[PDB]
RNA sequence: GAGU
DNA sequence: CCGCGTCAGACTCGTAGGATTATAGCATACGTG
DNA sequence: CACGTATGCTATAATGTGTGCAGTCTGACGCGG
């Protein structure tokens, strides 16, 4: 409903075909939080799975 | 159901669970077409599943159940 | 403790000697035969020249600080570019050069868009008649009047004027009250809303059906010809040595299979002219 | 895409460069004439990436025909345009830079590294003067500042063998140089030597900084930067507004100034300058970059020409505006609306009036589906005209997909959960949103313009969850206190008293009447009052001992109106709770009963027909406010003449000198509220049983129906205080000193105040409503503070297995049994029986929910005092147990694993204050303190301060023993038995101690008069003590305000200001003296110990305040999104935290699935599969 | 400026 | 202790767009159609 | 060659800043002298 820009194109598509399915991603504004930190000469990095 | 959800969280008892286990059955009939137990009369997919539960049609574990049952009869069916 | 940049600077400043002419002479003969040390005196005791000059210029290009520097690079052009054997003055040399180099460092940094020399001199020109206009004309001027002013083009001075133009904060909030802003009104026009997104969608996906009503000899021509179905755009010479060696053969192909969609068009089109919007 | 966790550690200047793709060398944006990025700018294409997608700048190549061509002709790579976003670039700085962060956030870091004080540190940094980074000889030693001057003397003197420069140069040469290892060690034998109380903490400090600073892996070097990122282009946008302005972000004109200062640099160091010139512009370097990162920190914030300071980097991380607060834990959604907000009484209470304007544009792609299926709309494009068009096929539709689909209705401010709630929604025409009368309560939405949040639950999951979860129907009752919060109110209420209430005969006294339908009939038919005492058939459902109802026919003695509300009664219900006088106070408990013997959907049901009934009689009845129905007491003027003749004489007896000034004020003010409180019991008698004029012998008395006293009676609006204003006195004002004025208002408002009283009345008023505006910050400051210390409690367990718990008793505070034993207790698991022999005969076997029969039981047995299972007592790590919390008290059942109780409870606590707050303030006026008193209290508690005298109390049992004194000032010479070494504790004089000296004393017995600190009974008497006095000074406090909250939620708020344990003594770990751990991890630990038995650790649980509980959660993500976020990043930063993402908040940020409720399954599974690999 |  | 510094200080809604200054004048030089 | 963009040089002597505002908020909690 907010950042997710995958998430909210995908999200309407099934919308329109019926299925209420839920594909979330993550909030673009989270990515520029880590990037405005980096900016800042802080190293924030996620170690993913 | 529609109104009180009472009856039917007595029958499951986890209030998460239930909106969990009536989410997804409600999803197999939305994208699967999987055939309701108990008569529409007009009403939607969750309403169905909710109905479904209270009456103690529906089940996380049978759901489980049916599951690996068609599941397993498809390997059968590959090999 | 002072800890001021600026007072630290100009104490520090203050603690070297002023030179009388000879002196400067003497110096300077062996600064251009190189004597690092001659060269290091003469811009160390004549520091303070700068810094009263960049007081003047300062106002509104600049903080003090980074047009001293600048102050400081021109006379250090002036130290290098100085004859000792002419009688004029060093602090009258050095001056022109100070004031240059300031002068042409808040014409390249003072805006955020770098104007070019020629554009900014240009529109400092057309900036002065409009004072001397609205001097006599009570009312400030049009862009026409400061035009027939010059006897030039309208457009031009418009053109001139736009790039005055000054710019505006993305963060400075609205309405007095520290609260939204001009980012918190301003969308991404290019990022298109999944509404828009989702009909192109329907669109390309309702050609695909299109596309396979035709036969399957129309459909592969046009598929691999409009880069469609394919990766590129293939000439007719690329499909046709795909397939048909006639490469004239592919324009035939493609052609007929142009009109049998206009056929399903005049059918059913009555979906497809809603596609006009 | 999907990651486990997140880690913050030190920037390297080879690190920063890895992230760049180019190095940003000039300051241009862009081009003035063709608008394109200017080469090596800020805006670069070919560092940043492409301005169009898949097109080079000069459009050599075009579309994804070339793929990740790199241009030869502009040298601009062709991809997606989305990069621009996230390319990073660089900027080589001649001149190494201090990090601000690492320099002035306190604790110093990089000071507190080196032991240099913050003053040397800025002199060396400024070229103020020269510190010594290596004196071979030791005649000059490390860190050792030398002047200008100073550096001249050596010079000749020692000179090669002393290393001494300045700068950040200097400073950085210190840092890479300083070996962690060797000096950890050192300072770990000085350690031992004499450790003084605040040698020993900062010694511990540097020793845990010299550890994390191994442990991070983090490099003291990178405290100076010598490469500086440079942020994407779209993070700091140059766009053109439509007009032909251009709007850039504040940070582009801070990178321009930090690059030609660098630039300039790198100049004068080619032109190889007088080293002054130097200085001036590393000077320059340095406060450029100061700017960028964090402006107004270190002085003078750099302005714009707006005078107001630039946004700086850190800006956009920290406060309010900051990408935490505003963009993360909270955002802008789509399909929401809102409106103004009206009554719908027809409604029912699962439903809402939703305009069909509002509702087409919300359901939209639901439409366009819909459309689909219908094969009305070929595509997508025709269904969206048709929907412009809004033709009649289209509400068909709408209607058709709004059936069975919830929808949530939101209301400012959201103080607690039930301020969003679910209903399905009714399509009407007509703009405003109708809203239910009986959830007006939770909503606290009052219909003078109030509007309304509309929200769209879009999947089958949040469908779901809205319908069971969020409804209406399924959340009546307050999760604070049990009670319902769905009661009627105002005209309802009037209505029910209007026909239960009796009269003297009236049409048709002492009739007989078959059942109710008679009444109904009669009264309809016009041959019977409502009021008409008269005798009737009942028949009355009693429920039996199982499932089956046992009913019985009985003639009772009541007016016709409670027979026809009997009709609305359900069966299961009794008669006799409506044969009274009907009120809102009788009613809520009318709700109650109901809920509790029959359950939700007859309750549900009731409350509608009671919502109908009340308001059909509330307007049948006729009920007005005239100017007569306000009756001033005729003994007005006498009391008053009397009162006044009364002040006359000590205004004489103070003109002779004798009666000081304070007695006088003091005795005019008693007079005056005497005289006041006599008037007003004058014009209660003369109104209540004004009804002295009724029938059928002769003269009778009986309760008066007068309008505003009906009002008032029936609690449906009004009360005795509110009309004393208005037909009796209206009494003393108070100034806004706080002081009383000593002539009060002789008026009333029926009378009409005169100039004077109306503008003495002013200054409480005005006061009042001030304090709404301006104090509700304070209190929904608390709010969030309680919130953010709770949000991880989660119901995790079942059962944790514990035997643990607290002993309430029945609070018999002074005398009067304030809260009884069975309302502190209910719905709580008995921790242990009792055996009392007895008369029920009652055990109440352990691990029982207290049912409110065997609450009952309780009663009659006289049980003093019971051990009930809590959540401070809990064993459970990480969460507590089912068990521990008892009933969800919004359920009305025990309640359910997953459900996260911490945040219910902070805001449980929080909302009555915020609320409260606003309440006694817009309307708080007369003086007859309040909330703004109370809260800072309840703060101070929370917060755990220590009070500013605080008595004394008994460290170990033993005999006491009192000493010596030094002029006055008490020491205490205290000799235990077994402990026989003495113990000293200095007391000031002037206070005094309640208690004798030699006496046998326990832990924690109180020796003086004073405030006790909740850390000191931590100390002594343990966690029961502290955690009962803070649940009990707290209650006090709402229980002035009449607030009801059960304790449960501040036991739940106490367990986690006790989260953290000092350990004083080696585990068999790496935990060590002073260290202070969680106390869930140091019991696993001790459980392995146990098994593997090796040193076991000695620990002691520490009170903290809320705020710092919050900040040492082990997730940095939460710290620094709560407050103080600057500081608590360096402190990560050089810790090296990782946070795996446990709390509800931090996966909130990376908008991912909550662990608790619905995401409790969920969230398990993956932990499984995180723990099988 | 609107309801707290 | 004192004193100076830093840190916090409710939630949604609204309205309206917007500001300023000024950088000489000419000769030579470098890159693209 | 031309057009747009850039660098360049000028010689009476002149050689240490300021400028425009800020309005004082508060109760609390640490940190050098
Ligand atoms: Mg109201
Ligand atoms: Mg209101
Ligand atoms: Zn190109
Ligand atoms: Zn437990």
């Amino acid at each position: 409903k907010s950042d997710d820009v995958n998430g909210r194109t995908k999200m309407y598509k099934n919308i329109v075909d019926g299925n209420h399915q839920m594909e979330p991603g993550m909030p673009e504004s989270f990515n520029v939080l880590l990037k405005e930190i980096r900016s800042l000469g802080i190293n924030i990095e996620l170690e993913d799975e | 159901a529609r109104v009180t959800v009472q009856d039917a969280v007595e029958k499951i008892g986890n209030r998460f669970d239930l909106v969990l286990v009536a989410a997804r059955r409600a999803r197999q009939m939305q994208v699967g077409g999987k055939d309701p137990l108990v008569p529409e009369e007009n009403d939607k997919t969750t309403v169905i599943a909710l109905r479904e539960i209270e009456e103690g049609l529906i089940n996380n574990q049978i759901l489980d159940v049916r599951e690996r049952q068609e599941q397993q009869e498809q390997e059968a069916a590959e090999l | 403790r002072v800890l001021d940049a600026t007072q630290l600077y100009l104490g520090e400043i203050g603690y070297s000697p002023l030179l009388t002419a000879e002196e400067e002479v003497y110096f300077a003969r062996r600064a251009l035969r190189g004597d690092v040390a001659s060269r290091r005196r003469m811009i160390e005791s004549n520091l303070r020249l700068v810094v009263k000059i960049a007081r003047r210029y300062g106002n509104r290009g600049l903080a003090l600080l980074d047009l001293i520097e600048e102050g400081n690079l021109g006379l250090i052009r002036a130290v290098e570019k100085f004859d000792p054997e002419r009688g004029f003055r060093f602090s009258t040399y050095a001056t022109w050069w100070i004031r240059q180099t300031i002068e042409r460092a808040i014409m390249n940094q003072t805006r955020t868009i770098r104007l070019p020399i020629h554009i900014v001199k240009e529109l400092n020109v057309y900036l002065r008649t409009a004072r001397e206009l609205s001097h006599k004309l009570d009312h400030e001027p049009s862009a026409e009047e400061i035009a027939e002013q010059l006897d030039k083009p309208v457009d031009d001075v418009s053109r001139m004027l736009r790039l005055n133009e000054r710019i505006t904060s993305v963060d400075t909030p609205l309405g007095g009250d520290s609260e939204k802003a001009l980012l918190d009104i301003l969308a991404d026009e290019k990022e298109n809303g999944p509404e828009d997104t989702t009909q192109d969608d329907d669109m390309k996906q309702s050609i695909v059906k299109w596309l396979f009503e035709l036969n399957a000899k129309q459909r592969e021509v046009l598929a691999r010809r409009f880069g469609l179905l394919g990766y590129e755009a293939a000439t007719l010479e690329d499909v046709g040595r795909e397939i048909g060696l006639t490469r004239e053969r592919v324009r035939q192909i493609q052609v007929e299979g142009l009109r049998r969609l206009r056929e399903i068009l005049q059918t059913q089109g009555l979906n497809i002219e809603a596609l006009f919007l | 895409e999907e990651f486990d966790a997140i880690k913050i550690a030190l920037a390297s200047p080879d690190m920063i460069r890895s992230w760049s793709f180019g190095e940003v060398k000039k300051p241009e944006t862009i081009n003035y004439r063709t608008f394109k990025p200017e080469r090596d700018g800020l805006f670069c294409a070919r560092i940043f990436g492409p301005v169009k997608d898949y097109e080079c700048l000069c459009g050599k190549y075009k579309r994804l025909k070339h793929r990740g061509v790199i241009c030869e002709k502009c040298g601009v790579e062709v991809t997606q345009t989305k990069v621009r976003r996230e390319r990073m670039g660089h900027i080589e700085l001649a001149s190494p830079t201090a990090h601000i962060w690492f320099l002035k956030s306190l604790p110093s870091r990089i000071g507190l590294l080196l032991d240099m004080p913050l003053r040397d540190i800025e002199r060396v940094l400024y070229f103020e003067s020269y510190v010594v980074i290596e004196g071979g000889m030791t005649n000059l030693e490390r860190q050792q500042i030398l002047t200008e001057e100073q550096y001249l003397d050596a010079l000749e003197e020692f000179g090669d063998e002393f290393d001494a420069k300045m700068g950040a140069e200097a400073i950085q040469a210190l840092l890479k140089s300083m070996d962690l290892e060797q000096e950890c060690e050192q300072l770990r034998e000085e350690l031992n030597e004499t450790n003084s109380e605040t040698k020993r903490k900062k010694l511990t400090k540097r020793i845990k900084l010299l550890e994390a600073f191994v442990q991070s892996g983090n490099k003291p070097e990178w405290m100076i930067l010598t490469v500086l990122p440079v942020l994407p282009p779209d993070l700091r946008p140059l766009v053109p507004l439509d007009g032909g302005r251009f709007a850039t972000s504040d940070l582009n004109d801070l990178y321009r100034r930090v690059i030609n200062r660098n630039n300039r640099l790198k100049r004068l160091l080619d032109l190889a300058a007088p080293d002054i010139i130097v200085r001036n512009e590393k000077r320059m370097l340095q406060e450029a970059v100061d700017a960028l990162l964090d402006n107004g920190r270190r002085g003078r914030a750099i302005t714009g020409s707006n005078k107001r300071p630039l946004k700086s980097l850190a800006d956009m991380i920290k406060g309010k505006q900051g990408r935490f607060r505003q963009n993360l834990l909270g955002k802008r959604v789509d399909y929401s609306g809102r409106s103004v907000i009206t009554v719908g009484p027809y409604l029912r209470l699962h439903q809402c009036g939703l305009p069909k304007k509002m509702a087409l544009e919300l359901f939209k792609p639901f439409i366009y589906g819909k459309l689909e299926l219908r094969g009305l709309a070929t595509t997508i494009k025709a269904a969206k005209k048709m929907v412009e068009r809004e033709e009649a096929v289209v509400w068909d539709i709408l209607d058709e997909v709004i059936r069975e689909h919830p929808v949530l209705l939101n209301r400012a401010p959201t103080l607690h959960r039930l301020g969003i709630q679910a209903f399905e929604p009714v399509l009407i025409e007509g703009k405003a949103i109708q809203l239910h009368p009986l959830v007006c309560a939770a909503y606290n939405a009052d219909f003078d313009g109030d509007q309304m949040a509309v929200h769209v639950p879009l999947t089958l999951e949040a469908q779901l969850e809205a319908r069971a979860l969020m409804m209406s129907t399924n959340n009546i009752l307050s999760p604070a206190n049990g009670e319902p919060i769905i009661v009627p109110s105002q005209d309802v209420v009037l209505g029910l008293y209007y026909m239960t209430r009796d009269c003297v005969n009236a049409k048709g006294e002492g009739m007989v009447l078959t059942g109710p339908k008679e009444a109904e009939r009669l009264y309809r038919s016009g041959l019977a009052s409502l009021h008409a005492r008269v005798k009737v058939r009942i028949t009355e459902y009693e429920k039996d001992a199982n499932g089956e109802l046992v009913a019985k026919t009985s003639l009772k003695d009541t007016t016709v109106g409670r027979a026809i509300l009997w009709m609305i009664v359900p069966k299961g219900l009794p008669y006799s709770i409506v044969n009274q006088a009907l009120g809102k106070k009788a009613i809520s408990k009318m709700l109650n009963t109901c809920y509790r013997i029959l359950g939700l959907k007859p309750t549900v049901i009731f409350a509608d027909q009671i919502m109908y009934t009340g308001f059909a009689y509330a307007a049948r009845s006729g009920a007005s406010v005239g100017i007569d129905d306000m009756v001033i007491p005729e003994k007005k003027h006498e009391i008053i003449s009397e009162a006044e003749a009364e002040v006359a004489e000590i205004q004489e007896q103070f003109q002779s000198g004798l009666v000081t000034a304070g007695e006088r004020y003091n005795k005019v003010i008693d007079i005056w509220a005497a005289a006041n409180d006599r008037v007003s019991k004058a014009m209660m008698d003369n109104l209540q049983t004004e009804t002295v004029i009724n029938r059928d012998g002769q003269e009778e008395k009986q309760v008066s129906f007068n309008s505003i006293y009906m009002m008032a009676d029936s609690g449906a609006r009004g009360s005795a205080a509110q009309i004393r204003q208005l037909a009796g006195m209206r009494g003393l004002m108070a100034k806004p000193d706080g002081s009383i004025i000593e002539t009060p208002i002789t008026a009333n408002f029926r009378e009409g105040l005169n100039v004077l009283q109306y503008f003495i009345s002013t200054h409480g008023a005005r006061k009042g409503l001030a304090d709404t505006a301006l104090k509700t910050a304070n209190s929904g400051y608390l709010t969030r503070r309680l919130v953010d210390v709770a949000q991880d409690l989660v119901v995790t367990e079942d059962d944790c297995g514990t035997h643990e718990g607290i002993m309430m008793t029945p609070v018999i505070e002074g005398g009067d049994v304030k809260e009884p034993l069975r309302d502190r207790v209910l719905g709580r698991v008995t921790a242990e029986d009792v055996l009392k022999p007895g008369t029920a005969d009652i055990l109440v076997p352990r691990n029982t929910l207290l049912h409110e029969q065997w609450c009952d039981l309780l009663e009659e047995n006289s049980v003093d005092a019971v051990k009930v299972r809590s959540v401070v007592s809990c064993d459970t790590d990480f969460g507590v147990c089912a068990h521990c919390y008892g009933r969800d008290l919004a359920r009305g059942h025990i309640i359910n694993k997953g459900e996260a109780i911490g945040v219910i409870a902070a805001q449980s606590i929080g909302e009555p204050g915020t609320q409260l707050t606003m309440r006694t303030f817009h309307i708080g006026g007369a003086a007859s303190k309040d909330i703004t008193g109370g809260l800072p209290r309840v703060a101070d508690l929370f917060e755990a301060r220590r009070p500013k005298e605080p008595a004394i109390l008994a460290e170990i049992s033993g005999i006491v023993s009192f000493g010596k004194e030094t002029k006055g000032k008490r020491r205490l010479v205290i000799t235990p038995v077994d402990g026989s070494d003495p113990y000293e504790e200095m007391i000031p004089k002037w206070r005094q101690l309640n208690v004798f000296e030699g006496e046998r004393v326990e832990r924690g017995d109180v020796i003086s008069d004073g405030p006790e600190a909740p850390h000191d009974i931590l100390r002594l008497r343990g966690v029961h003590a502290v955690t009962r006095y803070i649940v009990n000074e707290v209650q006090d406090v709402y229980r002035l305000q009449g607030v009801k909250i059960n304790d449960k939620h501040i036991e739940v708020i106490v367990r986690q200001m006790l989260r953290k344990a000092t350990i004083v003594n080696a585990g068999s770990s790496d935990f060590l003296e002073g260290e202070q751990v969680e106390y869930s991890r140091v019991k696993i630990a001790n459980r392995e110990l146990e098994a593997n038995g090796k040193v076991g650790a000695t620990y002691s649980r520490d009170l903290l305040g809320i705020t710092k509980a919050s900040l040492a959660t082990e997730s940095f993500i939460s710290a620094a999104s709560f407050q103080e976020t600057t500081r608590v990043l360096t402190e990560a930063a050089v810790a090296g935290k990782r946070d795996e993402l446990r709390g509800l908040k931090e996966n909130v940020i990376v908008g991912r699935l909550i662990p608790a409720g619905t995401g409790y399954a969920y969230h398990q599974d993956r932990m499984r599969r995180r723990a099988a690999g």
